[PDB]
């Protein structure tokens, strides 16, 4: 056992320093705004542009759009234009006798730009810790619909990250379906989603849409370009770095009963290129994956007091929420909380993890593991060789650029660290 | 701020 003052203590990770890192996801999340419609009794799912119209015709403030925050590197009039051509094709399939199940758009010089026919250090904004919140939250609607798996079911259906699950899984089918179907046509896709409401009615969501660029899609790797264009009452001027891949135009006006009363709000559309690949898509397709593996991890921790107490403490742990586990972290102290947050705070990991995947966040997983491992057994006064911390530290760290999904991971480590060698 | 790190803490 080695004099103490030659043991190693893990330093902080040093995040780089650079402007505030900015949006990056294939779609909106907190962000995001439904358009919505409730379905028949009898339901049965429309056609996705039938159900778009429907979605838009319930909103009544409609205005001739402007924009309100340029895309620095972009030529904004074709976003605007852009916009004003996915109205004028609804239009055109609105005077249609029979709504087609697709629409092929027009392949005008504004879209054949958009679709187009970054190792610069940033910092790490508190949007990122702001989003991961959101998606731990309940919303009022259910996601999901149909062992310790029902008790964690209860738990996960109406949160966020499960709505971020059922988004991607449908918009990614949409898009790896047209990319399929129509390799050479600029596809105009709703993106929908489609809940159940507290009262028990079907509902169907807009977010908005995406035009779908060439998609010879030969390879896994090869990529589809897309435009993206999304409805939001976040103002850009917020968080303009948030927003900095982003062209937005303000596209109507809503009325919201404020804890004032009416108040008349902006809304805004927030349009950008983007990209993904067959494996992206076939990956957005596999998000339920993350409700499988979520729930695997939870059981794990059940079967942790089940071979402790002799005996499952499940109706016990669900059953009762006096029960806690440390889940956050106010410098005002360790937040607690009860088997319901660990099981969404747990699935909004996998989530964003799926959302948010890299090559960075690859590297970080695998390097940031080992360090984690050292960190435990230091904690356990255990003595873990500690020889290839300089290695391991440079591996990581170099991992550490912009994507700003590892920086809030690695901001979240250093704070585990604090707290595990105090 | 929820982190799931500290469930490492339990």
């Amino acid at each position: 056992s080695i004099e103490p003052f030659l043991r190693t203590t893990p330093r902080p990770l040093r995040l780089p320093d650079g402007p505030l890192c900015h949006q990056r996801s294939k779609f909106l999340l907190m962000d995001a705004l439904k358009l919505s419609i409730e379905d028949p009794s009898h339901e049965g799912e429309g056609i996705p542009l039938y159900d778009a119209i429907k979605c838009m015709k319930t909103f009544f403030g409609w205005k001739e759009p402007n924009i309100v925050k340029p895309h620095e590197k972009g030529i904004n009039p074709n976003y605007l234009m852009a916009w004003k051509q996915v109205l004028a094709e609804l239009q055109d399939i609105e005077n249609e006798e029979k709504i087609p199940r697709t629409k092929n758009m027009k392949r005008t010089s504004q879209l054949k730009w958009a679709l187009g026919e970054e190792p610069e250090p940033r910092s790490l904004a508190s949007w990122v810790q702001n989003e991961f919140n959101k998606a731990c939250e309940l919303t009022d609607s259910s996601w999901i619909e149909l062992m310790r798996r029902n008790y964690f079911t209860a738990e996960v259906s109406h949160c966020r990250a499960t709505e971020y699950i059922m988004k991607g899984v449908y918009i990614n089918t949409a898009l790896l379906n047209a990319s399929c179907a129509a390799m050479d046509d600029f596809q105009l896709i709703p993106m929908i989603s489609k809940c159940r409401t507290k009262e028990g009615r079907r509902k169907t969501n807009l977010y908005g849409f995406i035009i779908k660029g060439r998609s010879h899609l030969r390879n896994d790797t090869d990529v589809v370009n897309f435009v993206s264009m999304e409805f939001s009452l976040t103002d850009p001027r917020l968080e303009p770095h948030k927003w900095e891949k982003y062209c937005v135009l303000e596209i109507g006006d809503m009325l919201l009963r404020t804890a004032i009363g009416q108040v008349s709000r902006p809304m805004f559309l927030y349009v950008r290129t983007n990209g993904t690949s067959k494996i992206k898509m076939k990956w957005g397709m596999e998000m339920r994956r993350c409700l499988l593996q979520s729930l695997q991890q939870i059981e794990s921790m059940i079967e942790a007091e089940s071979s402790v107490k002799e005996k499952d403490m499940t109706k016990e742990f669900f059953e009762n929420k006096s029960e806690t586990w440390p889940i956050g972290e106010s410098p005002r102290g360790v937040e607690e909380g009860s088997i319901g947050k660990v099981c969404r705070t747990l699935l909004a990991k996998s989530v964003f993890n799926s959302l948010y995947a890299s090559p960075q966040l690859e590297g970080f997983s695998a390097e940031s593991r080992k360090l984690l491992l050292i960190v435990q057994a230091l904690r356990d006064n255990l003595e873990p060789g500690t020889f290839d911390l300089g290695g391991l530290y440079e591996a990581i760290e170099e991992c550490l650029i912009n994507d700003p999904w590892v920086l809030l991971n690695a901001s979240w480590f250093n704070s585990f660290l604090t707290h595990a060698l105090k | 701020d929820y982190n799931p790190y500290c469930l490492y803490c339990k």
